[PDB]
RNA sequence: UUUUUUUUUUAAACUCCGAAACAAACAAAAAGGUGCGUGACGCACUCACGAGGGACUGCCAGUGAUAUACUGGAGGAAGGUGGGGAUGACGUCAAGUCCGCAUGGCCCUUAUGGGCUGGGCCACACACGUGCUACAAUGGCAAUUACAAUGGGAAGCAAGGCUGUAAGGCGGAGCGAAUCCGGAAAGAUUGCCUCAGUUCGGAUUGUUCUCUGCAACUCGGGAACAUGAAGUUGGAAUCGC
């Protein structure tokens, strides 16, 4: 099922397979299903009634494409300004104080 | 043995540390508890539930026994005066239950007069008969 | 009677480095002696000046506390107080608690009953 | 697969001779074939009352409780032991339904005690000798089914929360042995039935209420609860109200895992956009019109220890303050019977019983059934 | 006390107290070695460590109990073990070690 | 009933006499305030 | 009430009685924040050695005045 | 996942409490509602649980 | 004593039959967490005990079959390694018997992905009849002592 | 359940008389179930504190040079150094420390001295050492339910209670403390996950906050939600017990 911007398995259950979803995490499907008063149950096994009323739920929290395009813009905008945290982002370098001594090796390469 | 003259029994408690080398002060010096058994205060069983609510954990329901200790002031005999003038401010404000408990029994009983529909014409009548 | 004192007394608590009993003539005369647990604070310091991290030496600082009880009446208790303000335990520092007993005036609080 | 077969083999060769049937001191191991639940006394005491596990099914079509399964599935028979408790309890509900022609019975009774001590097999022989006399029994054995899995929505008028396929499968449960009760009692409350949300379908369009119609029975009732998923609740609802108005024949609630109606539910209701809150399982529709026993009908309660439901209260609501009964646990004589009966039904070898034995496993499983039948095995 | 089996740990049945099958063996093996179960009505409070060094206390309590109850049953308590007080204590760790023995990692 | 009034209303009105009789600070709101750190002791002559 | 953060953000204390007059000079205090006042104005943001020049936008609005005056060299191995 | 700070284990080696550890609080709060309590009632109850 | 107190407590052992039972509880126990593993061998003790029969005796039988007479060591004369035989203790012909029937279990679990009660019961089975993973290391150690046998008189212990 | 034999005992309260008509339980007394305590007696017991005893191859048997010893055994809480610590010879490494301090000599004296602000000691193609968290089912998570010891507390610890999803915010029962103050975790019970780069593992990053502080940009701690790297047990080699 096409559920946001993205595609939640069939044969999984529901509260598992909604993160998937871009913004959705394990807390937030959660939420979701506990809105719409579901405990937990396979997603192909939805019906169209609650195929509504869960893409009006996931509606309600910024998800998937839009938000990962103001993520990116947010990003760009630390870089456009030329704060230290955009240079750092420019840079490839870690921008939360992190050594860059011996353990950088998440934001550079192997 | 007990005190001498009448009335309810205080219990005092006072602390002194002897510090050597001609600095007396110490931070245990001021602190004064004073103790009482509410039943010897004389109070009905309202006014002893308004003392518990104002006072709270510093009363011992097993000792029966009220506990005030001041220590908010700088010289032990300041926390001497405070303890007992908070416990004839805790005395003063817990007599207030009576008045409140006849004022909602006396409101209960003039509520409860209203649903009855034999009294209010002989009220009418009383009320019409002097204007 | 081998029962707890509860009444109008003296309670004197005596905090040393040392135990009172090297010097039990010093000690005020007292109806009952009791005793608190040792309590210890550890020092870990290193032993050279400069880098010899895993040499070190261990230090303690060991507290002891002595309880006593001077029963006593209400007449007797500034006599008392004169003379205990005046002692000399050796190596010490003495506490007395003081447990006194007065009557409450209800004159002021009997019109409120 | 050759491990079983022969203490199957021995076992089919020993119910050849009557002999082998004997207890302590000589005592027969079973009850007379003759003796149904009914007529037990106080001389079938520490006896055993042989079931057949078709028939048991049939009588309790809800499902056998745990403890009675796992107790089969180690003795290989279907045979239960009669007990003092359950003799009283049996008695008791016999003189509230019947006086004889200074001990006062309860109506309603909350079977406590020590986990394993036997709560719900007690409760399963009561069911099954109350529907050996022709009663109305609604019989639960699982309890905690009602507050855990499938779908909660909040009732629109009165505040609770409806689990309808949770409703469906309680009435399917009652109808499965009282289809021929119900054909012949009549419903003594004619109100329309209102609508509610179906599991997963919301509500259903333009109908708000199902009128009851005056020759319906309570059968027509429950199927009408069964049929259609919006109304399943307030069938359940009515089901309760109208137990309450039966005059026929007697009524008896019995619910096996009761304790987990005082505790919260799976489920939990989003307040705020951050926060979710736990549903306690009094707000449950099914729960709340079944939970209380501050009434004039003949409920049973059991709780169980097994299930991780906690520490409770002394004074329960909506209880009265003396319903609360200890069940016990085996004494002495009754783990005597026990062991004599797991000896002969060959748990333990022969060769390496004995009096010490028993007592050794007795006294360490300390009464608890499920560890005694554990521990009998490893008797050397 | 003489009885009939009951058997309490601070004032809760011992089968709550210590819901573990072994706990309760290890309790109730030195009433079995000198076969007298069944006769003691036994209450016992227990307090500080862990779960089997409490079992193992109240195991050593008990001994002592029944060899103060009848010194001729000494033989079997002392033939089993369970007069013996078990002294292990832990370890204090020293300094310049990572633990009582465990040393830091030494580099070659 | 009345005797749940009787119990009930002879404990109303205590928050502002508590406050009063021990000096206490009343915050019904909740709101930040320089009483925590105008209720603790200078330091500056000990250092 | 309308406020999000309860704590108003830091500004020296000369910066906060000349205002804009203080911000056509050199800086030496990069731990104050950009106020939405001080837009449109070019300061000389001191990073240990020098004044970096910084031009005062939108989007520099809430940021502190050392993010924008590096203080270590971007460098370089042979 | 003792490095996860949003689980219990991660919360307990920062040393630190939120949603998923929580403080005792949350316990008072949980049995208050599980005994069918008001949230008023003072802590120790003066109910005995069995 | 400490492992294993409810047999000790219905205690008709001897030495050797609480020395097997307490090196198949302690053998796999890691980080000090005993009573996981302990629950497993009192499982696979219980499948064969609700059936009549004595377990224990039948794990006495199962671990002779798997006990190694001869091992080899590695020693190194002139430069070059050699393969010596060795006589194996009783307390470590035990001691390797319950290894490898652990060992065959727990990889019988991560293979074929079961209960872990199923594969100790099946190994320990497998013992029983002279067959299975543990038979077959037995037989390669006797074989690779046999093999090397002209090797020994370089012996030392 | 009855048959006897022997010994003791015979104003309150009615369903009665007299009333109330408004429910009450009220200034204490008057009933039945309970929950949490307390006093008195004590300090048997645990524990604390002071002083002691006990273990010395002392006894027995054997091997052996009858010696010193060694191997077993009894008794005992403990047996042969009972466990652990402290205690560290002559000298060696011209070993380390003039940047803890003190010191001989040399050197600077509008500076190599003193102050402030700002920066740096936190950089980053790489290499090495010490650790933490993992790669999972001998497990992850949720609910329920148990059991510690060491220490700390006035620039403080802060019970209950209110507010916030939370970190926090408000307020303060008691405690300068064997008195008062902080849910031990692994464990166990129940349930979900079912071998997946996953409900494993939480790096990196975004947004919104919070604490401390004059000040969190370089460069702090913490929360919420989202983001979801590598890693599927590690070569030669090497460490601890
Ligand atoms: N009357 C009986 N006849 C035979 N076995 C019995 C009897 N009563 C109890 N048992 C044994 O004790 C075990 C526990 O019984 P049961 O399941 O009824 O316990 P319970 O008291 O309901 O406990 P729980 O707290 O776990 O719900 C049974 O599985 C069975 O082995
Ligand atoms: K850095
Ligand atoms: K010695
Ligand atoms: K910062
Ligand atoms: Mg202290
Ligand atoms: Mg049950
Ligand atoms: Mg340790
Ligand atoms: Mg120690
Ligand atoms: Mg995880
Ligand atoms: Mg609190
Ligand atoms: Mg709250
Ligand atoms: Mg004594
Ligand atoms: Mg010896
Ligand atoms: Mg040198
Ligand atoms: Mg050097
Ligand atoms: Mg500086
Ligand atoms: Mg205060
Ligand atoms: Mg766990
Ligand atoms: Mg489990
Ligand atoms: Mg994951
Ligand atoms: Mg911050
Ligand atoms: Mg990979
Ligand atoms: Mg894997």
């Amino acid at each position: 099922i096409r559920v946001g911007n993205a595609e939640v398995p069939n044969h999984k259950p529901l509260k598992t397979g909604l993160q998937e979803v871009y913004g959705i995490g394990r807390r937030k499907s959660h939420q979701v299903l506990c809105g719409l008063g579901i405990t937990n149950k396979l997603a192909r096994d939805l019906t169209g009634k609650e195929l509504i009323d869960l893409r009006e739920e996931v509606g309600m929290h910024q998800h998937g494409d839009e938000l990962r395009r103001r993520v990116g813009s947010e990003i760009q905008r630390l870089v456009e300004v030329d704060c230290y945290r955009g240079s750092r982002h420019r840079h490839g370098m870690p921008c939360r104080g992190q050594r860059t001594k011996t353990n950088a090796r998440t934001k550079k390469g192997k | 043995d007990d005190p001498p003259g009448k009335g309810p029994i205080l219990r005092w408690q006072s602390r002194i540390v002897f510090a050597p080398g001609g600095d007396a002060w110490h931070p245990k010096n001021r602190k004064v508890k004073l103790s009482v058994t509410v039943k010897e205060l004389g109070l009905s069983k309202h006014q002893a539930r308004r003392l518990r609510e104002l006072v709270g954990k510093r009363y011992d329901s097993g000792k029966d026994e009220l506990t005030i200790t001041s220590e908010r002031f700088e010289h032990r005999e300041e926390n001497r005066k405070d303890c007992l003038r908070t416990l004839y401010g805790l005395i003063e404000e817990a007599a207030k239950a009576n008045k409140i408990a006849e004022d909602i029994r006396t409101a209960y009983v003039k509520q409860r007069l209203q649903a009855n529909p034999a009294f209010m014409q002989k009220l009418q009548a009383k009320i019409m008969r002097s204007k | 009677s081998t029962s707890k004192i509860k009444g109008t007394r003296i309670c004197i608590a005596i905090r040393s480095f040392d135990n009172p009993e090297k010097e039990a003539w010093c000690l005020p005369p007292h109806s009952r002696y009791a005793a608190m647990p040792d309590t210890r604070t550890l020092y870990t310091v290193l032993r050279s000046p400069h880098v010899d991290k895993k040499s070190r030496e261990q230090f303690e600082m060991r507290f002891k506390k002595r309880f006593l009880v001077i029963k006593a009446q209400s007449h007797e208790l500034s006599n008392k107080l004169f003379w205990l303000k005046r002692y000399r335990i050796l190596g010490a520092q003495y506490e007395l608690q003081f447990h006194c007993k007065t009557r409450l005036d209800m004159s002021p609080v009997l019109g409120s009953k | 697969d050759d491990l079983e077969a022969g203490r199957a083999k021995r076992l089919a060769d020993d119910e050849k001779t009557p002999s082998l049937d004997v207890g302590p001191n000589g005592r027969p191991l079973f009850t007379p074939r003759d003796v149904t639940l009914s007529k037990l006394s106080q001389k079938d005491i520490g006896s055993y009352f042989n079931f057949d596990e078709a028939a048991l099914k049939a009588v309790l079509p809800e499902g056998l409780a745990s403890g009675i399964e796992d107790e089969f599935k180690e003795s290989w028979r279907p045979a239960l032991l009669v007990r003092k408790s359950f003799l009283d309890l049996r008695d008791n509900f016999r003189r509230i339904a019947d006086p004889p022609m200074g001990v006062k019975p309860k109506k309603q009774i909350i079977l406590d005690g020590p986990v394993k001590s036997g709560k719900s097999i007690a409760l399963a022989m009561l069911v099954h000798w109350a529907r050996d006399e022709g009663w109305l029994v609604l019989y639960a054995p699982k309890g905690r089914d009602w507050t855990h899995g499938g779908y909660f929505y909040k009732n629109q008028h009165t505040g609770f929360w409806d689990t309808p396929l949770q409703a469906e499968s309680i009435l399917k449960d009652f109808v499965k042995f009282n289809e021929p009760r119900l054909r012949e009692l009549r419903c003594n409350v004619y109100d329309p039935i209102v609508l509610g949300e179906g599991a997963g379908v919301g509500y259903l369009k333009g109908q708000e209420t199902m009128p009851i119609p005056e020759d319906s029975t309570l059968y027509d009732l429950v199927q009408m609860g069964i049929n259609s998923t919006h109304a399943a609740v307030s069938v359940v609802v009515r089901l309760r109200k109208e137990l309450s108005l039966v005059k026929d024949v007697p009524v008896l609630i019995a619910i096996d895992q009761y304790n987990n109606w005082f505790t919260f539910s799976e489920f939990e209701e989003p307040v705020t956009p951050r926060s979710c809150r736990p549903i306690h399982a009094r707000e449950l529709t099914t729960v709340n019109a079944f939970r209380s026993m501050m009434h004039d009908d003949m409920m049973v309660g059991a709780f169980s220890h097994s299930t991780a439901v906690g520490k409770l209260r002394k004074d329960l609501p909506d209880v009265p303050a003396d319903a609360r009964q200890n069940f016990p646990r085996y004494s002495l004589d009754e783990a005597e019977a026990v062991c004599y009966y797991y000896l002969r039904q060959r748990l333990v070898r022969r060769e390496v019983f004995s009096e010490e034995n028993w007592k050794k496993i007795y006294y360490l499983a300390n009464g608890n059934g499920a560890e005694m039948r554990w521990l009998v095995p490893f008797m050397r | 006390v003489p009885g009939k089996g009951k058997f309490l740990v601070n004032d809760k049945e011992f089968d709550v107290y210590f819901p573990m099958l072994d706990h309760r063996a290890a309790l109730l093996r030195p009433l079995a070695e000198t076969k007298t179960l069944g006769s003691w009505d036994i209450n016992c409070t227990v307090t500080g460590g862990g779960t089997t060094g409490q079992v193992g206390a109240i195991q050593l309590g008990i001994s002592r109990a029944l060899q103060n109850w009848e010194p001729d049953m000494r033989t079997a308590l002392r033939a089993a073990g369970f007069l013996t007080r078990d002294s292990r204590v832990v370890e204090r760790k020293k300094p310049g070690k990572a633990k009582a023995r465990k040393s830091f990692q030494w580099v070659k | 009933s009345l005797k749940n009034l009787v119990t009930s209303a002879v404990t109303v009105g205590v928050t502002e006499a508590r406050a009063r009789i021990f000096g206490h600070m009343l915050n019904p709101t909740g709101q930040r305030s320089p009483h925590k750190i105008l209720r603790k002791k200078l330091f500056g002559d000990k250092v | 009430m309308s406020r999000s953060v309860w704590k108003d953000p830091f500004v020296d204390a000369f910066l906060m009685k000349k205002k804009n007059a203080a911000l056509n000079r050199k800086i030496w205090s990069r731990r104050s924040t950009i106020l939405p006042e001080y837009v449109d104005s070019a300061v000389r943001i001191y990073n240990g050695k020098t004044h970096v020049r910084c031009k005062i936008t939108e989007g520099k609005v809430g940021h502190k005045f050392g993010e924008f005056a590096f203080t270590r060299k971007v460098k370089k191995h042979a | 996942g003792r490095g996860d700070s949003k689980t219990k284990k991660g919360k307990r080696f920062k040393g630190s409490y939120g949603n998923s550890r929580g403080k005792k609080q949350k316990m008072i709060e949980r049995i208050k509602d599980k005994l069918e309590l008001p949230r008023s009632t003072p802590w120790p109850l003066p109910f005995k649980l069995i | 004593x400490x492992x294993x107190x409810x047999x000790x407590x219905x205690g008709g052992l001897d030495g050797e039959q609480k020395l097997l039972i307490k090196k198949l509880v302690n053998f796999r126990m890691k980080e000090g967490k005993r009573t996981r593993v302990r629950a497993i061998v009192y499982q696979t003790f219980h499948r064969p005990a609700r059936t009549e029969r004595d377990v224990i005796k039948l794990m006495v039988d199962a671990v002779e079959n798997i006990k190694p007479i001869c091992e080899v060591a590695k020693v190194g004369v002139a430069g070059t390694i050699y393969d010596v035989p060795g006589i194996v203790a009783r307390d470590r012909q035990q001691t390797l018997a319950i290894r490898w029937i652990l060992e065959a279990a727990f990889k019988r679990r991560i293979s074929y992905r079961i209960s872990l009660e199923k594969c100790s019961f099946a190994e320990i089975l497998d013992a029983y009849q002279k067959r299975g993973s543990a038979r077959r290391k037995r037989e390669n150690l006797h074989g690779l002592a046999s093999t090397n046998r002209s090797f020994a008189h370089f012996r030392w212990w």
